[PDB]
């Protein structure tokens, strides 16, 4: 019998392959459709088990698709006959057929895109009535019904996006009252007891999504159901499921933003949200906070001259209470960074905590990228606070204790030394975090800003020594750049970063400090000045506007030379240049001589011969040879 | 400073309004100790505060949670919080060490006699004390190990009382009959084992029977539910309605997962002591998977990570009989919404790894079930493409083993099913091209804007949508794409490249499964000797559809000689060569009767992508 069924299905599908023939009228008979559905259900059930003979698997597999396509084609005629559509949907969702794109591609282009305000309200009401209790429809059917309910509303919102306060004639009063009665007004005595059926969570999430969409896009139509909506949202918060609870929070936040509520509800919801610790639904909490917090001052005004808002102390309260949990700290920092203006006033109780937790947030040994981003973000937050204070003063305010500033500066120096990215350079062989961190470091040390701390600040001896004077680092720097084995990229990156750090810090130092500490500068820079690597030389000597992001930080060598009164440094540099040129390492000697000549021409006179010998022997010779070879090619 | 001193003297002379003031002062000191947690004056405060706390703690247990009872409960909460919240590190200037014996003994006695909402904090405090103050408190681990052994021994009787023999107005039971402390114990025990080493060799032998009995523990109601479900031939999942206290069942399952994690941790080196207990691991694991409440997704995630860690130890061979049982999607996932929306990739990836490692000894029915399940998974509409990539890679790897089945018909049918699934995926990818292009452009523009994101209507952002946005036009966002930072075009190209790589291997495997004597090869060119033969009338359709749909998915790479690299690049050209090479390994008759049909469609397709 299965072979006969397959042949009949194949012949029927072959028929109507050319709909432009008026030969599709045979599809209107209902007994034929019912019998087709019966035989299809039987054949599909047989397929589900490995019951068909081993020679008849693929033909039946294809006959199933043919049957589904024929059913969709039959439904296409007379779209308004929603009874057939509902029966087919119930069959699909009841594990009787196999879903095919034809059903959805028909729903779209026949119902969702129907060019009439009518035939949308009828469909919405029938779908709600099917949803509105009445049983006789499993949860999967309810979800697939919401699948068709929501797109109609979305399309209606789309088609009425214009200036003249376009009204939603589709969203008449009757439809809204029906939604209220069927979803909002209905108070479930014990919806928990109904949890003993599967897939209910999906229906609840779908109704929550519908409510959120309708609010966000038609807030001007809920003035007669504000109270019912609030009761609905508060009631659904009790759900034990995580995603449903967070969706309810999102909905209540939407309403709070788009309506007026007693401050008690806002405070309760906000406090409950802050205590949240589960890693699931983080984005939902982020959206809820982004919707709620900005309009908090309007919802919670404070007395003039009062700088202790309850909502301002609450984050501090939780920070103190749950300080043992790192995830809470990360969440509250993420929330805080996004809104610096609101907490500029209350920074008094936050700046010290931020400075203290800086170390905890990112582990110096090996942190994660998100931790690094969060640390840099809170650093930029405090920098923005300082800039705001300075701008307000220009257009006895709290200032951070010197100990906190020192700790922040040293941690920032260590972090930038340890950073992953490499500072861009003209000589790099063929970065945002490094640029931002260096820019922040430069901005902070300005004179009117914390720059007054430079005088008492040393040269970070521990960091600079451990990063530059290291024997492994020393030999790698003295190693051949050609050899990959001695080309440790991480050590080179750290050396470059610390070199930029010392350049920036010396740009602010005092000539007296440089003259006094000359031995230390010589000790630290002796290894690098001898390096035969172009990047190190460019870091030491070159200084361009393009690579500094509009920062006028003159090179280290130029600064130290200008510090010398119009000495020992000049003789040391001359000796280094002489030994480098003699050894055949032109890269260092040429740069050193360039800087020296830019300082005082008198010293290049005794060096002329070495430069001339190098030029006549190696550089120009090889350049001309290469270009002659290119001409030959 | 005066406020603290007056509060301290009031507390000292103590031995509603007065108790409320004392609660406020004590818990405010708890909150504000950050100004005084670290300092040279700590010894004075420590020695002055221990006696009062010890003296007050000697009173009888208080179970009511209202009025002055709640007041004193809060007093104790924010008083004992000081011990945990203090800087108890092992630094040289630690001052709690010389005065720890009496207080730790009193805390152990409190754990013995206190209640849940006190014993939990007491045991946590003891664990943190032992973590740092083990220098001179090393001699009292015997009492702690005896107490935890007593708790693990009485777990059975408390379970019996709570299941078999079974807010302000409530009465707080004793902590000895609470599953919360039992569930929290294993982490503390592991930490203690980490700290010391002098009491680990002999105590594990005593622990092993206790963990075995606990894991074997079961509820009669759920047991009979499972038995009746098996009798009916079906499988029962969820929570048995007979359970009057659902929270008790959830706590029992939480304790079970914690104990399973402890067993996985202990299996690292002490596996020799648990050798006899291996055969009961799979049945128990499936029982826990079936019995886990839907709401508690964290328990399911813990079970998945624990099972992965168990698998990594090369003990997969024992799971073979239950491989078929685990495949049923109901057993592995359940009805959880959060689970189904977040954790499916983890469970399916671990299952795929387990199947791949033990692929050698699979029976035909298991092969069929895995093929069906993962071909269904390949069609999932998950937002990303890592899940689909993993499914495709697993199917391609299993294709090699599918050719070894004793019966050639089954292997040929399964390979054909794999090819048909790949063709359907190609069609699905084809259907989404315009939406992917539009989303890529919109993402580029949005990233260019570089402004903070807000979830509200905006006249500058008209809400454009199309066929592919049928169920993705609602304000809620389960996971923001911004975190993913994903470009649809790149992901589609990645998946297409992976499938193209796998297709050649699949066809080569199919090339060595012909039924001998099916067709006659008396005279034929040597170029057509080892190619596959014997295609019915329903497989040529599959091959033609595969070619037609695959050739059209090259739009994602958007005169012809192109002597230099222009228009088409090296990647596209080599991919085209790889795709074309596949059809060099089929019967010449099939080649002719396929291309004589598909040539005009190709001629039409060339107009849109000239590189074809």
């Amino acid at each position: 019998k299965f072979i006969a069924i397959i042949n009949t299905i194949n012949m029927l599908d072959a028929l109507c392959q050319f709909p432009t023939a008026n030969s599709q009228s045979w599809l209107d008979n209902k007994e034929h459709i019912e019998w087709l559905k019966t035989v299809g259900k039987e054949l599909e059930l047989q397929q589900k088990k490995n019951s068909l003979t081993p020679n008849l698997r693929l033909p039946a597999h294809q006959a199933s698709e043919q049957l589904m396509n024929i059913l969709t084609k039959a439904l296409d005629r007379n779209p308004n006959d929603l009874d057939a559509l509902f029966s087919l949907v119930e069959g699909i969702t009841s594990d009787d057929f196999r879903e095919t794109p034809a059903l959805l591609s028909h729903i779209y282009n026949k119902i969702i895109r129907s060019d009439s305000i009518d035939f949308w309200r009828i469909t919405i009401l029938r779908c709600l009535d099917i949803y509105s209790g009445k049983t006789a429809s499993q949860r999967m059917k309810w979800y697939l019904l919401h699948n068709i309910v929501n797109p109609i509303i979305a399309m209606d919102v789309m088609r009425t996006w214009d200036d003249p306060n376009k009204a939603s004639r589709l969203l008449d009063r009757t439809v809204i009252d029906s939604i209220n009665t069927k979803i909002w007004k209905v108070n479930l005595p014990d919806p928990q007891e109904d949890l003993l059926q599967p897939r209910v969570d999906h229906t609840r999430m779908e109704v929550l999504q519908l409510s959120a969409m309708l609010v966000k896009y038609r807030h001007a139509l809920l003035q007669d159901a504000r109270k019912d909506f609030i009761k609905f949202a508060w009631t659904y918060i009790r759900l034990d499921d995580v995603i449903n609870k967070h969706a309810a929070y999102v909905v209540i936040g939407y309403f709070i933003a788009h309506y007026e509520t007693p401050a008690k509800i806002v405070s309760q919801i906000y406090f409950s949200l802050l205590k949240t610790n589960q890693n699931e639904g983080r984005a939902l909490v982020t959206q809820a906070l982004e919707l709620m917090a900005p309009v908090m001052p309007k919802r919670c005004p404070f007395p003039p001259g009062d700088r202790n808002p309850v909502w301002a102390l609450a984050p501090r309260r939780i920070l103190a209470e749950e300080s043992q949990n790192v995830q809470q700290m990360t969440a509250i920092f993420h929330y805080l960074v996004r809104h610096p203006d609101l907490f500029y006033d209350t920074r008094d109780k936050f700046a010290m905590l931020i400075i203290q937790c800086l170390r905890k947030v990112a582990s110096p040994p090996n942190p994660s990228n998100d931790n690094r981003k969060l640390a840099l973000n809170m650093m930029w937050l405090i920098w923005q606070w300082e800039q705001r204070r300075v701008e307000s003063k220009l257009s006895a305010e709290f200032q951070i204790p010197s100990v906190g500033r020192h700790k922040m500066i040293r941690y920032l120096v260590e972090f930038i030394a340890q950073l992953n990215e490499r500072y861009p350079l003209p000589s790099a062989r063929p970065n945002e975090l490094c640029k931002k961190a260096t820019a922040l470091l430069y901005n902070l040390l300005q004179p009117q800003y914390w720059g007054d701390l430079v005088e008492e600040m040393d040269l970070f001896p521990n960091v600079t020594d451990l990063v530059l004077a290291g024997e492994k680092s020393a030999t790698l720097l003295s190693a051949d750049p050609s050899d990959p084995e001695k080309c440790d990229d991480k050590l080179i990156t750290s050396i470059i970063n610390t070199l930029q750090v010392v350049r920036i810090v010396l740009h602010f130092k005092s000539d007296r400090w440089i003259l006094d500490n000359m031995p230390q500068i010589q000790k630290i820079l002796e290894k690098c000045l001898k390096s035969a690597n172009p990047e190190i030389q460019d870091c030491l000597h070159m200084a361009d506007r393009k690579y500094d992001g509009d920062r006028d930080v003159k090179p280290t060598i130029k600064r130290i030379l200008d510090a010398v009164p119009e000495s020992e440094l000049i003789a040391w540099l001359s000796g280094i240049a002489t030994e480098s040129m003699a050894a055949g390492n032109y890269v260092s000697g040429i740069n050193i001589l360039w800087s020296l000549g830019h300082r005082k021409p008198s010293i290049i006179d005794q060096h002329i011969p070495a430069i001339m010998r190098s030029l006549q022997s190696k550089l120009a010779r090889d350049h001309v040879s290469h270009y002659a070879a290119l001409g030959h090619q | 400073m005066a406020t603290s001193l007056i509060e301290d003297v009031v507390k000292k002379l103590s031995v509603y309004t007065e108790l409320k003031v004392k609660a406020e002062a004590a818990c405010a000191l708890r909150d504000s100790l950050d100004h005084y947690t670290a300092g040279p004056a700590y010894p004075a405060f420590l020695k002055k505060v221990m006696p009062v706390f010890i003296h007050i703690l000697r009173q009888q247990p208080v179970f009511q949670t209202t009025g002055e009872q709640g007041h004193m409960q809060k007093l104790r909460n924010c008083i004992l919080e000081i011990l945990h919240r203090l800087p108890t590190s092992q630094t040289p200037p630690e001052h709690f060490e010389p005065y720890a014996h009496e207080i730790v003994d009193l805390l152990l006695e409190l754990v013995r006699t206190d209640n849940e909402d006190n014993v939990i904090l007491c045991v946590k405090i003891l664990s943190d004390i032992m973590r740092h103050q083990h220098k001179i408190m090393s001699g009292k681990v015997q009492t702690f190990l005896n107490l935890i052994q007593e708790l693990f021994e009485q777990l059975d009787k408390v379970v019996r009382d709570q299941l078999d023999n079974t807010q302000a107005n409530r009465l707080l039971p004793r902590g000895m009959y609470s599953f919360k402390v039992l569930a929290e114990c294993p982490i503390i025990v592991v930490s203690i084992f980490q700290v010391h080493r002098s009491a680990v060799t002999p105590n594990v032998k005593a622990f092993v029977p206790l963990i075995k009995s606990a894991l074997l523990c079961q509820a009669k109601a759920q047991d009979q539910a499972h038995r009746e479900a098996a009798a009916r031939g079906t499988i029962h999942i969820g929570v048995s309605p007979n359970i009057k206290n659902r929270a008790a069942f959830g706590d029992f399952i939480t304790a079970q997962v914690k104990t399973m994690s402890f067993l996985a941790y202990l299996l690292r080196q002490y596996s020799s002591q648990l050798s006899d207990f291996l055969p009961h691991l799979p049945d128990i694991i499936v029982r826990l998977l079936r019995d886990c409440p839907r709401d508690k997704s964290s328990a399911r995630k813990e079970l998945f990570v624990a099972i992965r860690h168990i698998i990594n130890f090369n003990f997969r061979k024992i799971f073979l009989p239950k491989i078929d049982e685990l495949l049923d999607e109901r057993t592995l996932v359940g009805d959880g919404l959060t689970v189904h929306e977040t954790m499916r990739p983890l469970a399916y990836s671990m299952l795929a790894d387990l199947i791949h490692h033990v692929r050698d000894q699979l029976s035909p029915e298991q092969i069929r079930k895995t093929v069906e399940v993962y071909t269904r998974n390949l069609q999932d509409n998950f937002p990303g493409t890592s899940f689909q990539t993993m499914s495709a890679k697993l199917l391609l790897n299993m294709a090699e083993c599918i050719a070894r089945l004793p019966n050639k018909v089954d292997a040929r049918h399964y390979l054909i099913m794999i090819l048909n699934a790949i063709a359907d995926k190609f069609a699905a990818m084809n259907r989404q091209y315009p939406n992917a292009v539009k989303l890529s452009k919109q993402y580029a523009q949005q990233a260019a804007k570089n402004v903070p994101e807000t979830y509200l209507a905006d006249k500058e952002n008209p809400p454009d949508w199309d066929e592919i946005d049928i169920f993705n036009a609602t304000p809620i966002k389960i996971s923001n794409p911004r975190d993913r930072a994903a470009d649809p075009v790149v992901d589609n190209k990645f998946l297409f490249r992976n499938l193209m790589t796998g297709l050649k291997n699949t066809f080569y495997q199919l090339k060595s499964c012909n039924i001998p004597g099916a067709v006659d090869l008396t005279g034929a060119p040597a170029h057509w000797t080892d190619v596959a033969y014997g295609f019915t009338a329903e497989e040529v359709k599959v091959i033609a559809k595969l070619f037609r749909e695959g050739a059209y998915v090259f739009r994602y790479y958007e005169y012809m000689a192109n002597f230099y690299m222009v228009s088409s690049s090296k990647e596209e050209k080599e991919l085209l060569e790889t795709f074309a090479t596949v059809f060099h390994c089929i019967d010449p008759a099939t080649f002719h009767e396929v291309f004589q049909q598909e040539i005009p469609r190709l001629y039409e397709m060339i107009h849109e992508h000239t590189a074809l």
